[PDB]
């Protein structure tokens, strides 16, 4: 164990924890901030975002409009005070990004343009071409360079945080390249490890998204909340599940069946529209889950088109003719012809719905602080409660930036009061981070992790997806239960010590193996339906605010079980309607 | 110690010989050898056309020699290649903006060529006709 | 690691020349090879428009004096600069190269500038 | 149907064990959608758990999965087995030093990416104030030079770099140029000093192979020339400078 002292320690470097570095870095110039991440910061998932960050900006807009949009969007499950605050800071924070010189796309007058996204009335999505998340992350990552206060621990996979007497005291990590562990001591830790989607078979999430952060959190008695709302994107390339952005639908895309009948005209999405007039809230820019539901509806009807990729529908764009595209729709094009062989003018891109975002997360109060004093979480790995039951397109990057600075600050501050904990216990707790990891390495037993991985992911996909039924969730718990047992029986071939991904991969599979268990019970218990979680069993097919207006809290326990608790949803000026 | 042994590859002189794009790169560059020799011929020319007509006729004799004449066409080939290649690169250092997009090479290349076309003649009419 | 403060190379001089070099050797050089290299001694040129008598006229007269300087010179700089580099690009150690070539590139600018001022 | 089989050659190299990289042969199942990344996966997944290598986004956006395929620089990410039926040799991205298997130490890359100060310098305005203004026009000036994903492929195509490792490389200069050309910046002085050095833009013989391999169509080499034209304008002003 080589140790290092540090004022604060940030796990992860995509959007949020990147912005958190920056923040802490200026709340206090003399601070020693350590930014850990398992990959150079710039390849974090936040690169792949396309749509944009939400931020109230038009003159005819209004924070009430954006506030009310967000609540109803999520179905009241959002904590309103948190939402309130979120809405009111997005415009500062996007400006500041434009101040650090991120290339937002513009209007002939040199001011900032907006786009339609996520089913709101008054548009407010700021965007840098079709490439928004890349411009953000890349723009935060260079900006951070001008501050020596931030010392990056790059390619350093983080094993466990340190905890004692109700408080955080540090973390442990492996230098990937070197094969050894430092132990970083700090008295605040912002957890911003980002996403849980890769625990599904099909999805849009890059390889790094495996739940690391949320896992470590469970192991310290901290709960995951709203863990069963998983959000699905309507248009996923078959197989890869690569994202086709809503944008193209919004620029004139079609979605059609084997008969190419434009089918979302009868799932209460119709009055059809003209090729030219695509209209908000209707047919192809109709309501999120609606579109996804019509796939399943049209899937169950023998109507989807069968490929080796899997069943599909078709989104048509062939009817836009260049110039339309290349100005506003270029990557999508390159995507099409690459990953499936379809040139956006002569045939149609096969798209099926696919797994996308984790509305769930580590419980946090309004400042991003967990029940463990000094521990914060920010970003998609966390549950401040902006999204409640269903994220709104474009609000997610907005989050990173907005709450990642507040996490940045608050963290800082907390770190300036901690007083010292027991410098004996903690050491002996990092101590056990080593012993523990080791009891993993020698495991003799022989399971290819790899099968467990394919097997979980599939389980997730079948019994915890768009349309959910008891009988099936029950399968998924039972599966997981089993995978869980079986992981204790997988032996790890590479005993090598340098960039040994055989190991790191396994460690991460173990974690999702815990987030998973933790979204299936959440779900099977939510006998009602909301935003993204829809069951068909008789009795629980409507939204119930009499007894289902609360956040689900899942807690892995020490004896290995998953246990629930329901806390209430905070209301202010918009009662359930 | 570390358990790492960062292996570094050899970068030979046969390097350019491998890829057919480096091969071609080296070429454009050899284009200079002849381009200088021709500058030397020209000089001899300058000094013979001064040692007096007896000599300048012997310069021309050297130019009559078959050898010198393969070599000299080859000189023309280099040149022509350089002229082609060169025109396609200069453009790539001008960063101009038309309508509201940033323009491409297609257009300058065209004039750099017209200007060659015209000079080539306006010069051949001068040394040959007037 | 990446040396904080670095020394401002002086290459924007040979390069600058070389620019002029390449552009001239690119519009005007093919045509003249044609004349002096082929047309002239292949006798394929009308009457007596390319014979001691006439050539000397031009050579001797100013704008034909300025002309042969540039036609000799630039193509020298240009190509010399390129074979300089072209040396390294091939991993060949040339003792004092910078002076050799641009050295030679000056000597010969002198010889030429001489011929041109004398007659 | 019934699915084809390709036979991949991937170059393995261990520090702890081997003394030099060496070849290896894997047989991979495949269809018309199978990518190099995809196969790399199939391998570790069921015949060689020991292979390690870099990847994440899966859609040629993140910039981790670059390597060499038959001497050409590429993204595993976006390379399909269908285009390599007569054979396929995969080495670690050239011009960088192999640490292990298909992963190579990219610190020079970063160190350089850093050195040229890739951030807006000296622009006072603050949020309460609003964004700065910048026209679809101004934007255009540096736009393309902003699509770099730090993938490192240009660095594995420019011999000038593989002949001189102190050279800050295409990307680096490009990135810099981008901030330099961006109407809202004020740190051009702050950035030239590198650029004007010998391992700055003047280490470029304009081979052009970097612009040829860029997966995000940035054209690094147009950026470097512009560099030159600017270095050179800088050298002149400073020859009129001694003051
Ligand atoms: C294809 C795609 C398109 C999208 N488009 C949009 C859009 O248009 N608009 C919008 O608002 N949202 C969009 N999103 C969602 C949104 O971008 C993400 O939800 C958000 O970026 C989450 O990023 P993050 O900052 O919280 O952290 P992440 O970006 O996921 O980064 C986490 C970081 O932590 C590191 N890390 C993880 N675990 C460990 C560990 N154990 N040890 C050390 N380091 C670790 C890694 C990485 O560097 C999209 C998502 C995908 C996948
Ligand atoms: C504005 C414009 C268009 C012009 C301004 C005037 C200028 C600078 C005009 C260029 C002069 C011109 C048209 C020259 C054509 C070239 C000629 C007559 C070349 C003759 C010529 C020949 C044929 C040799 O063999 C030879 C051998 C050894 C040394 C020198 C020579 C030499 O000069
Ligand atoms: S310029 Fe292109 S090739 Fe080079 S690192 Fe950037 S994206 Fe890669
Ligand atoms: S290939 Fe190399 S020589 Fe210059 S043009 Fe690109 S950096
Ligand atoms: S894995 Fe992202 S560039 Fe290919």
């Amino acid at each position: 164990m080589q140790t290092f002292q540090a004022d604060l320690a940030i796990v992860g470097a995509g959007g949020a924890g990147l912005r958190a570095a920056i923040a802490a870095a200026q709340a206090n110039p003399n601070a020693k901030i350590a930014l850990i991440s398992k990959v150079y910061p710039m390849r974090s998932h936040t690169v792949a975002a396309q749509g944009g960050s939400a931020a109230v900006a038009q003159d005819h807009d209004s924070f009430e409009y954006h506030f009310h949009d967000t609540v109803a969007g999520g179905d009241w499950l959002c904590e309103q005070d948190v939402v309130d605050y979120f809405v009111h800071h997005c415009p500062t924070e996007m400006t500041q990004l434009e101040l650090w010189g991120c290339p937002w796309s513009r209007r002939p007058d040199g001011s900032v343009n907006v786009r339609r996204f996520g089913g709101m009335k008054i548009e407010r999505t700021w965007f840098a071409a079709d490439k928004t998340g890349f411009h953000m992350l890349h723009t935060l990552f260079q900006t951070s360079l001008q501050f020596p206060q931030i010392q990056r621990f790059d390619e350093h996979f983080v094993l466990d945080i340190l905890v004692d007497d109700g408080h955080v005291r540090g973390l442990v990590a492996m230098n990937m390249m070197e094969g050894t562990l430092v132990q970083i001591r700090a008295n605040a830790v912002v957890m911003a490890t980002g996403g849980a989607g890769r625990v599904y078979r099909y999805n849009t999430n890059g390889g790094i998204v495996t739940g690391d952060g949320m896992g470590m959190a469970l192991s310290h008695g901290v709960p995951l909340r709203d863990m069963e709302f998983v959000q699905y994107h309507p248009t996923g390339l078959p197989g890869s599940g690569i994202l086709m952005t809503e944008g193209c639908r919004g620029e004139g895309g079609i979605l059609v069946n084997k008969n190419g009948y434009r089918y979302l005209q009868d799932y209460g999405m119709g009055p059809e529209t003209p090729l030219g007039e695509p209209k908000n809230k209707y047919m192809e820019l109709g309501p999120r889950d609606k579109v996804s539901q019509a796939f399943w509806h049209e899937w169950r009807k023998g109507n989807t088109i069968s490929t080796p990729r899997g069943d599909v529908v078709y989104l048509d764009l062939r009817h836009l003719g260049e110039k339309k595209l290349h100005e506003r729709l270029p990557f999508i094009c390159e995507l099409a012809k690459a990953y499936v062989g379809v040139d956006p003018v002569k045939e149609p891109i096969p798209v099926r719905p696919t797994a996308h975002y984790t509305m769930g997360g580590i419980e946090t109060d309004q400042n991003c602080e967990t029940r463990i004093k000094g521990l914060f979480a920010v970003g998609e790995c966390s549950s401040v409660g902006l999204h409640g039951a269903n994220r709104l397109g474009s609000n997610s990057l907005a989050e990173l930036v907005v709450f990642g600075r507040l996490a940045g600050e608050q963290a800082t501050e907390r770190a300036a009061t901690a007083g010292n904990g027991n410098e004996a216990a903690i050491e002996a707790q990092a101590a056990g981070v080593e012993q523990r990891l080791k009891d993993l390495v020698n495991q003799d037993g022989g399971e290819n992790w790899a099968k467990i991985r394919d097997e979980m992911g599939l389980a997730m996909e079948e019994g915890c997806g768009i349309y959910r039924t008891p009988e099936l969730m029950q399968k998924t718990i039972d599966k997981l239960a089993e995978l869980q047992e079986r992981f204790k029986r997988v032996r790890i071939t590479d005993t090598s010590s340098v960039f040994n991904t055989d190991l790191l991969y396994t460690i991460e599979l173990g974690h999702g193996l815990n987030v998973a268990e933790c979204m299936a019970h959440s779900a099977m218990a939510r006998k009602e339906s909301r935003g993204a979680h829809q069951r068909l069993d008789e009795g629980c097919t409507e939204r119930d605010d009499v007894n289902f207006l609360k956040h689900t809290l899942a807690f892995r326990d020490a004896d290995g079980t998953t246990r629930l608790e329901y806390s209430d949803v905070k209301i202010t000026t918009l009662p359930p309607a | 110690t570390t358990k790492r042994k960062p292996y570094v590859r050899p970068m030979t002189s046969t390097w350019w010989k491998k890829l057919p794009f480096y091969r071609f790169y080296m070429l454009r560059e050899g284009t200079a050898v002849p381009a200088v020799w021709f500058s030397i011929e020209l000089i001899f020319g300058l000094f013979a056309l001064k040692n007096g007509p007896e000599a300048w006729a012997g310069f021309v004799d050297f130019l009559q020699n078959p050898v010198i004449v393969i070599i000299n066409l080859i000189t023309l080939a280099a040149a022509l290649l350089h002229t082609k290649t060169w025109f396609e690169l200069a453009p790539k250092a001008a960063n101009i903006i038309v309508k509201d997009e940033k323009m491409g090479p297609e257009p300058i290349i065209k004039s750099l060529w017209a200007v060659t076309v015209v000079a080539t003649i306006v010069i051949l009419f001068v040394a040959l006709y007037w | 690691m990446i040396n904080p403060n670095p020394k401002r190379s002086d290459e924007p001089v040979f390069w600058g020349l070389f620019g002029a070099g390449g552009m001239w050797s690119a519009i005007i050089a093919p045509v003249m090879i044609l004349l002096v290299g082929i047309l002239l001694p292949l006798g394929l040129f009308p009457g007596d428009a390319l014979s001691y008598e006439r050539v000397l006229a031009f050579a001797q007269s100013f704008i034909g004096r300025v002309f042969l300087f540039l036609m000799i010179v630039l193509p020298l700089w240009c190509g010399l600069h390129r074979m300089h580099h072209a040396m390294h690009d091939l991993k060949i150690h040339v003792p004092a190269g910078k002076w050799v070539f641009y050295g030679l590139a000056a000597i010969l600018t002198v010889v030429t500038l001489i011929g041109v001022v004398t007659i | 149907a019934e699915m084809k089989n390709l036979k991949i050659e991937v170059v393995r190299y261990n520090p702890e064990v081997d003394t030099a990289p060496h070849s290896a042969f894997y047989e991979v199942p495949y269809d018309a959608t199978t990518s190099l990344l995809d196969a790399l996966g199939y391998i570790k997944d069921n015949l060689a758990p020991d292979l390690s290598y870099r990847w994440s986004c899966r859609m040629a956006i993140c910039g981790s999965c670059g390597m060499m395929v038959n001497n050409v620089p590429k993204l595993a990410c976006k390379t399909f087995l269908r285009d390599y039926t007569d054979g396929m040799k995969v080495e670690a991205l050239a011009n960088f030093p192999i640490e292990r298997d298909l992963v190579v130490d990219m610190t020079h890359f970063i160190e350089s990416l850093e050195a040229i100060k890739p951030y807006i310098i000296g622009n006072s305005r603050t949020a309460d104030q609003g964004t700065n203004i910048q026209t679809p026009a101004q934007m255009a000036k540096y736009h393309q030079f902003s699509g770099c994903i730090n993938c490192g492929l240009c660095y594995a195509a420019c011999p000038q770099f593989g002949l001189n490792p102190e050279f800050i490389g295409p990307a680096a200069i490009t990135l810099a140029h981008r901030y330099n050309e961006d109407s809202r910046d004020h740190g051009k002085k702050e950035r030239m000093a590198q650029l004007n050095s010998q391992n700055g833009v003047w280490s470029c013989t304009f081979v052009g192979y970097c612009s040829e391999v860029c997966p995000k169509h940035v054209d690094p080499a147009a950026a470097i020339q512009q560099g030159k034209v600017e270095s050179s304008k800088d050298f002149l002003i400073a020859t009129l400078k001694p003051r």
